[PDB]
RNA sequence: CGGAGAGGUA
């Protein structure tokens, strides 16, 4: 969706942006498993223990 | 609803006047785009003909800035509500969350 | 395609080291001003270096 | 001398993940055809997508009674329906429900031509027993994106005040995943097979998408050469077009029990402005 | 016909008014200045291109020049007039003619952030790499070879060069040698000029 | 932390996935950063500054 | 293409009576219809001025 | 009206005197600009026919590091002289020349021997220089017939075959604007070749090889 | 087709 300029990192110190990137794709990966659990049946046993 | 946050979301969304906070608890007995009805709970009413709670939603008005400011629900009917839950999100709000 | 992780930036191996040694420095020679043989002006002027 | 690629195998996951192979391929040929296939199946493929005018309405900021949505809320998730049409290019279908429950897309008409892909895709919710919905959805066909904002032309039509228009998004594609890795041994190495693994919303086919983008790609690779009463009196003598009338002067017409005097003075009013009836 | 009646044209905005504005845009030049007009290289001319937005579009390269990042900043165009206006926008105040600063004779169209990068990748020079060790026969040989995904873009080569030398009366020797180099230099070769 | 969340999902712990071309269906190397930032919207349009 | 002025400025070093003759003789094809003594590929008086003292 | 796509109107062909042409087509759709552009590009460098020197072996030297008397070049270097050759051959597969002469003067195409059906596009091309009355160069070079480029460790010397004809392609997509509409690309292909074949018919090679490509599906 | 004050952008 958006293609930012990695170069503007070094010169203005603002890492939070890096690890909110890292952390904001972690945080879709367990969006993408529980809804491949959610788009085929699956019992709310499974669901509980995830 | 940013998925990287830092808990202080609910906070201000609540602390602010763009939501519908539920004065008394009860359960949604009318929602509506526009309206909110709860009926209160038996304790919860004052004892001298209290009846319910409605809430009336603002619809698209313009700001200082010339912005949209509406409200949308966020319940359903028969869903039992306590009192300082959320019952609707106003400009920048999901689900009682800042979300800009 | 030269982007930046957070793997990009790496720390040294050492620098632990050296801040235990800095920090042990700092926690004996500051006790032999207070013997009275060096100033607060002189001091200040050495832990800086 | 190049071994020309096959449609090997076609795969389906579920009704929306699907799985092309395409072998076999020379070296070389892998990324170059899995490349120029993908920008034409996300650029430009034909589908179908809400273009809808509901009875106590006036614009989509205003807000009815009885649905716990709001009106521009419900254009908003009429936009993601997935409709399918063969029969024609332009369709208005129905949707009438009351009482109390939700509205998915079940609900709206049975129309001979027209395929509904999720029945399940909620619209609106209704939560009072004395309130209904009745509304027209205006589907079309076309292909790529057109915002309603474009719909601003106002030397065609007019729209009356319950006509609401709704962003055109006819895109059936959502992304494509080719990949392209070693095919089997087939008695001769260097040969190379192109997996597609693409998605849409139920509206079209894996086949039907290929065939298709191919056709476009070599549609464009052939640019490789060198280089009513005023005109009943005119009706009346076999005269229907303007430039009949215009052949013969003002004084050949007024010489005929046919014409009238709102015909002529309709016709020297036309005259006045040297258009037409100049001799 | 009248005046009048080309105002409606333009107002109706027919399809016939776009290829009639092409033709005055096309040797029209007009100036561009930002706020903060400090010297005299803030205030340069350029020829118009049409293009669909609300949007201007500024070279890259005369940035620095006008000392304007793309973080919101805002310029101003204005249209000379006049004959002598307009011959004063290319024989005076063109942008491919003010190249050097009216402070010191060093050039101010210095690309940075994305050319210097870029070309450092070029003439990077790896120690191990796919076709370390080979002969190319010049600078279009290695173009060949790189896109083609045979040899990577650092790998030490030698190719043949033809670097013409015009020191002399007018004169230019084209010396033809073997020099030691990598494939992204003798592509980057393509592009220097012949003296 | 991040990088144990990494490893719950199937995503890969560097952080950094390796991109292809859109335009020439090439291979970029040095694999790139890719994740999702939550960015922002300012109430500063090019229609009422034109 | 009317890039640079370089070999125009070369032959007369003033850069100010430059634009003085190119505005009197684009005026002269402008004002009154001419044929310009360079041929045109759909330019204007100004760039066909600055051509003409190219020689 | 869903399957109207406007058709490219090639109204400018510019080319250099001899092995430099620039196409520019014109115009077309929103996203074709890159994705014919570099379609026919990785085809024109990777998958091109034509017949190149593939292995040369000289009569007195077995070593890449080594020299003779009177050469004012190296053997490493003459190899390039060989690379840079572009010959014609007709439908035969692979053929031997020689390039026995001995004499002082640079060593132009025109010594190498006739052998038949191979026919030299540029007989101007010098090999290599002699200075010495005695010295006499002899050599065997092999040509043989492919497809792309081949370098050596892909793999008496070894000569990569540069097979392609061309020697150079950079397509450079642009803005054309319709009547109305502007966001159209506008293609501009700049491409020299060897002189074996002129860049003009070599676009039609290439996107012709493309077009087969797609039978089993159009 | 104004005068002061406040806030914001480069
Ligand atoms: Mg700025």
């Amino acid at each position: 969706d958006i293609v930012l300029n990695p170069l503007g990192v070094p010169s203005r110190m603002n890492i939070g942006q890096i690890l909110e990137t890292h952390l904001g794709m972690a945080a879709k990966g367990i969006g993408d498993k529980i809804n491949a659990m959610l788009k085929q049946q699956q019992e709310v046993a499974k669901l509980r223990e995830f | 609803k940013p998925l990287v946050g830092t808990g202080m979301e609910r906070a201000v969304a609540v602390d602010s006047g763009v939501t519908a906070v539920a004065k008394r608890g009860g359960v949604v007995q009318y929602v509506d785009a526009s309206r909110i009805v709860i009926k209160v709970n038996e304790d919860e009413m004052y004892p001298g003909e209290a009846g319910i709670d409605i809430y009336n939603l603002t619809k698209y008005t313009r700001s200082n800035q010339n912005t949209c400011i509406n409200q949308m629900p966020c319940v359903s009917l028969g869903e039992p509500v306590e009192r300082g839950d959320v019952l609707a999100d106003g400009p920048s709000t999901d689900l009682g969350e800042l979300a800009l | 395609g030269a982007s930046v992780g957070i793997d990009d930036m790496v720390i040294p191996e050492k620098k632990h080291e050296i801040i235990s040694e800095a920090e042990a420095e700092v926690a004996e020679i500051q006790e032999q001003f207070q013997s009275g043989l060096v100033t607060a002006g002189e001091r200040y002027n050495k832990v800086i270096d | 001398e190049f071994l020309k690629p096959r449609l090997v195998d076609i795969e389906q996951v579920s009704s929306t993940h699907a799985k092309v192979t395409l072998e076999p391929l020379e070296r070389g040929f892998g990324h170059t055809l899995g490349n120029a296939l993908r920008r034409i199946l996300l650029s430009s493929m034909p589908g179908c997508a809400v273009t809808v005018e509901i009875d106590g309405v006036l614009h989509e900021y205003s807000t009815k009674e009885g649905v716990q949505e709001d009106i521009l809320e419900i254009l908003l998730n009429l936009k993601g329906l997935a409709v399918r049409v063969q029969g024609k290019d332009e369709v208005i279908l129905t949707l009438n429900k009351s009482g109390i429950g939700p509205v998915t897309a079940a609900d709206i008409t049975h129309d001979g031509d027209v395929e509904i892909v999720k029945p399940q895709h909620v619209i609106c919710h209704l939560t009072d027993e004395n309130a209904s919905i009745s509304m027209r959805i205006k589907v079309q066909r076309g292909r790529g994106y057109v915002p309603a904002s474009t719909r601003i032309h106002s030397e065609e039509d007019e729209r009356p005040i319950g006509r609401l228009l709704v962003d055109a998004c006819y895109s059936p594609v959502e992304r494509i995943a080719y990949n392209v890795e070693a095919a089997r041994v087939e008695q001769r190495t260097d040969l190379d097979k192109l997996v597609i693994e693409m998605e849409t919303n139920g509206t079209i086919d894996p086949e039907e998408a290929i065939r298709r983008a191919a056709t476009i790609l070599a549609e464009q690779l052939e640019a490789f050469v060198d280089l009513v009463r005023s005109a009943n009196c005119l009706k009346a003598e076999a005269i229907h077009y303007i430039g009949d009338l215009v052949q013969r002067t003002e004084v050949e017409l007024l010489k005929t029990p046919n014409l009238g005097k709102k015909s002529l003075t309709e016709i020297k009013d036309v005259l006045a402005s040297r258009g037409l009836s100049l001799g | 016909t009248t005046i009048k009646a080309a105002k409606k044209m333009v107002e109706r905005e027919e399809a016939v008014v776009w290829d009639i504005l092409d033709e005055v845009i096309r040797e029209h030049p007009v100036l561009l200045n930002r706020a903060p007009t400090l010297h005299r290289l803030g205030i340069q001319a350029f020829e118009p291109v049409l293009i669909e937005g609300k949007a201007i579009q500024l070279h890259p390269l005369v940035c620095a020049a006008y000392n304007a990042d793309f973080d919101g900043d805002q310029m101003a165009v204005h249209v000379p007039l006049t004959l002598e206006a307009q011959l004063e926008a290319r024989a005076l105040m063109m942008s491919t003619n003010n190249i050097l600063s009216p402070a010191n004779g060093e050039p101010i169209i210095v690309p940075s952030q994305d050319v210097v990068l870029g070309l450092y990748y070029m003439t990077r020079d790896c120690v191990n790499a796919k076709g370390e060790g080979m002969v190319l026969t010049g600078p279009k040989e290695a173009e060949r070879l790189y896109r083609s995904g045979l040899a990577s873009l650092h790998a030490r080569v030698k190719v043949r060069i033809t670097e013409y030398e015009k020191d002399a009366n007018g004169e230019l020797v084209a010396k033809t040698s073997l020099k030691d180099t990598t494939v992204g230099r003798a592509i980057l070769w393509m592009i220097v000029p012949k003296g | 932390e991040i990088k144990e969340l990494l490893k719950l999902g199937d995503l890969p712990t560097s952080g950094q996935i390796r991109l292809y071309d859109g335009r020439t269906g090439e291979q970029f190397e040095r694999p790139v950063t890719v994740g999702y930032m939550y960015m922002l919207k300012l109430n500063h349009l090019v229609d009422d500054k034109m | 293409a009317r890039v640079t002025v370089q070999d125009a400025v070369e032959k007369i070093g003033n850069r100010f009576d430059l634009v003085l003759v190119a505005a009197r003789r684009a005026r002269q094809m402008q004002v009154g219809g001419k044929d310009p003594l360079v041929p045109e590929e759909n330019d204007k008086t100004t760039v066909i001025a600055l051509r003409e003292i190219e020689e």
